[PDB]
């Protein structure tokens, strides 16, 4: 691990010096169906008609990002993206740009949202809340190794694939970042006590968002919820906590170690950082050796009916790409 | 119950992020 890790650290850097550009066009790809919306752009099923292959291909209108300010966000989201490598994040196929949009084109995964499932289903057993957290732990561990924050983890950035193993999707908040950071950001459910407060924040944000997530898969619904986002501000604050009463002994404390408001008890941010977790009672069974190799039995596994078939994913009305004649944001996103 | 209180709820659908 150490050993992987400063190997990985390695490879991150030679890309995040030189990341690649520009390497494909518009007009290889073949637009087929949206899989998902977003605030300034989409994500299409597309296929590339040379290799017959399909992809997942993000487009994010310019003019829409400078409205937002997310211009900075956006170009760490890139850089970021082609310079990684794990086995559970999304794959940077291609990038490009035009006179009007940002171009990502992933891999596609065809098992669709945790959250479609999670909601059909109701709640995972810890069994296979576990599965999913352990995952999840590795690649933190990963990301943070490499000086980044995620930022943004919720059912709805984790895409299951055909062996049923976690895809981490969205880095439109991560961040390369020694040393604190204060933008505020991410989904209100998921918020830290310390980004809501404004105080400044570091890696430990990442591992209350993971308490949220392990919570919101073995209950069924999140912590603390509300009807408006301020409600849900004050209850994260509030440092309370109720746990179903099914939730293991084990559960219970493992969750309350990382909803721990002090970030100077939170597990994930102590002395150990994350062995803390990996060592905790409730990972005892898990063979992280074994699920980083992905040979562990997948719980559950989404089943799609042949190449291209997007029936895991929500149907949305298609809204036509436009390209302007005219370049658009042409110094903003020069690193593009 | 409070599953039943989520349900009931606004926020069970997609939740978006919040920039500004
Ligand atoms: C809904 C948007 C925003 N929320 C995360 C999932 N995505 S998405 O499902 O389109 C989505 C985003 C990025 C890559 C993908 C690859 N395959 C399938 C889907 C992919």
């Amino acid at each position: 691990v150490k050993e992987f890790l400063a190997k990985a650290k390695e490879d991150f850097l030679k890309k995040w010096e030189n990341p690649a550009q520009n390497t494909a066009h518009l007009d290889q790809f073949e637009r087929i169906k949206t899989l998902g919306t977003g605030s300034f752009g989409r994500v299409m099923l597309v296929k590339h008609m040379e290799t017959g292959n399909h992809y997942a291909m993000k487009i994010l209108d310019k003019q829409k990002v400078v409205k937002l300010k997310q211009i900075e966000h956006t170009l760490n989201e890139k850089r970021i993206l082609q310079a990684v490598n794990f086995p559970f994040l999304v794959k940077l196929e291609f990038s490009f740009k035009d006179n009007s949009n940002l171009y990502m084109v992933m891999e596609y995964v065809a098992g669709g949202e945790m959250f479609s499932h999670l909601r059909r289903i109701g709640r995972f057993s810890e069994p296979h809340a576990r599965f999913y957290a352990a995952q999840i732990v590795l690649t933190f561990e990963y990301l943070h190794s490499l000086d980044l924050i995620y930022r943004d983890l919720k059912p709805e950035n984790l895409l299951i694939d055909q062996q049923g193993y976690i895809q981490v999707t969205d880095f439109g908040f991560a961040k390369r970042v020694k040393g604190r950071t204060w933008t505020l950001c991410g989904t209100p459910e998921y918020l830290a006590p310390e980004i809501i407060l404004s105080k400044g924040y570091n890696k430990a944000v990442d591992w209350w968002a993971l308490g949220v997530l392990i919570y919101e898969m073995a209950a069924g619904y999140p912590p603390f919820f509300a009807d408006q986002p301020i409600q849900i501000y004050e209850k994260i604050v509030s440092g309370k906590v109720r746990f179903p009463s099914h939730f293991s002994s084990d559960l219970k404390d493992l969750l309350r170690n990382l909803l721990q408001v002090d970030l100077t008890k939170r597990f994930g941010n102590l002395k150990d950082g994350v062995n803390d977790i990996k060592n905790h009672k409730w990972f005892a069974t898990t063979d992280w050796i074994a699920i980083y190799q992905r040979k562990v039995e997948a719980p559950f596994i989404p089943k799609f009916k042949g190449p291209g078939d997007t029936s895991n994913f929500d149907d949305y009305e298609e809204e036509e790409i436009r390209v302007s004649i005219n370049e658009k944001c042409g110094k903003e996103f020069s690193e593009f | 119950t409070t599953y039943a209180d989520f349900i009931a709820s606004g926020r069970t659908g997609r939740r978006n992020a919040i920039h500004d």
